[PDB]
């Protein structure tokens, strides 16, 4: 589950 | 609102305390209160707002994915009902955030950093709405997210250096949007790669502290690129 | 109540879903609803009730300890105010649980396992109240916890084998009460050691599954003994 | 912080 900020 | 009687500085202080206690619902309420005082937010205050709602919505998205997975594998009405309740709660949180942005954060955001941050946020909360939407609503929600992200990108590319953490964060998230939401993995990869490469070349202008902020987000771009390629 | 319109079986099913989604506040509400249907709870249902409220109150206790620590080290009114709000919320949750036990779980609990479990719970939620209480209230709360635990122990020693996980769990918790709350570390150590030793000797009568349940709790007794000695 | 169940 890809990285977001 | 429910926090209307509390001093602005106290709301911010209590948001910081809530963060330390991992009470993210409280933190969001305090930061909502702070926004609703009507003054523009500082960089630190935007961080607190973002951390609070990202954690609340994060928990909701995690719960929704668990429930949807159970619903999928189960194909009584309890799973669908409970998934829909969580869904509605998540929708309500996103609506609240979009509301704050509408009343009146974005319209008063005149600087590049503030305006890009808020437009990025608009993109993120439409992206979360898109994860749980269907049909024509989903298409419109997706396009709204894309519009907000694109305007943020346009401002960021004109007004901010490629190492700016807000610019980097925006690109990271918009890249994830492309891949997971819009089914545009080539656009996702291109955005992430070009963002990483442009930032790399500007690192030499940064202090140690800024270097750490920027390279952290660059690592996340690499991490995603590793998953995708 | 708020869950009064939902079928009993559906409440239980939704509590299990909430557990999978780590939505412990939801899980507690569903289980409160289930209790309030007026039927006695099963072993599985008592587990679900306990897991739900233990996790909610766990989070509150963790938050309260963080805030109290910040309050201590800080010696404006925001830290004390926020600590008191969390405190009041924790108090409210404990009052709700004690209420459920009063209306009407304990009075209808005729079997050893049900009655001991509920009396153990009574002890636990007075122990949590004691952690945040002061003065004469604290002394009375502490003694109430002790009374509930002692009655549970008396029933458990008469009616249950020393490997019974409810008996083991009770002793573990009552031992922690002695050490951390009543400042009786010798009683804490004695209870934990004797419980461990009596259970050990009865392990040979257990199936593989029961052996696992019992030895898990025995490990926790050892872990605590390691900390205390 | 000691174990309870
Ligand atoms: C001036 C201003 O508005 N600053 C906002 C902060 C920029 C630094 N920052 C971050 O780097 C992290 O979050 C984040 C980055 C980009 C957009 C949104 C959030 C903090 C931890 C991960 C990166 C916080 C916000
Ligand atoms: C018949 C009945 O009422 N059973 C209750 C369950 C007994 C097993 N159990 C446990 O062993 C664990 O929790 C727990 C033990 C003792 C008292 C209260 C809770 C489950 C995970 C840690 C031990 C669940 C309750
Ligand atoms: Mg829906
Ligand atoms: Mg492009
Ligand atoms: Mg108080
Ligand atoms: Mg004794």
């Amino acid at each position: 589950f890809p990285a977001t900020v | 609102g429910a926090m209307g009687s509390m001093e602005r500085a106290s709301l911010i202080q209590k948001a910081k305390l809530a963060e330390q206690a991992e009470r993210y619902e409280d933190m969001a309420a305090f930061m909502k209160g702070a926004v609703e005082k009507g003054e523009e937010l500082s960089c630190e205050e935007r961080n607190l707002l973002s951390v609070a709602y990202k954690n609340v919505v994060g928990g909701q998205r995690a719960a929704w994915r668990v429930l949807s997975s159970i619903e999928q594998k189960s194909n009584g009405p309890e799973v669908r009902e409970y998934r829909e309740k969580v869904e509605t709660e998540l929708q309500g949180v996103c609506d609240t955030v979009l509301g704050l942005l509408d009343s009146h954060l974005i319209k008063e955001a005149g600087d590049a950093e503030s305006r890009v941050f808020y437009l990025k946020m608009k993109g993120d909360y439409y992206r979360y709405l898109a994860e749980v939407a269907t049909g024509d609503d989903k298409k419109r929600i997706i396009d709204s997210a894309r519009s907000a992200y694109q305007e943020a990108m346009d401002i960021s590319k004109k007004e901010m250096p490629p190492t700016n953490p807000i610019r980097l964060g925006l690109a990271l998230n918009f890249s994830v949007f492309h891949y997971e939401i819009a089914n545009s993995p080539e656009e996702a990869i291109s955005l992430a790669k070009t963002t990483f490469d442009e930032a790399m070349a500007d690192l030499h202008t940064l202090s140690e502290d800024s270097y750490k902020d920027s390279t952290l987000i660059m690592q996340l771009l690499r991490d995603n690129l590793t998953l995708w390629t």
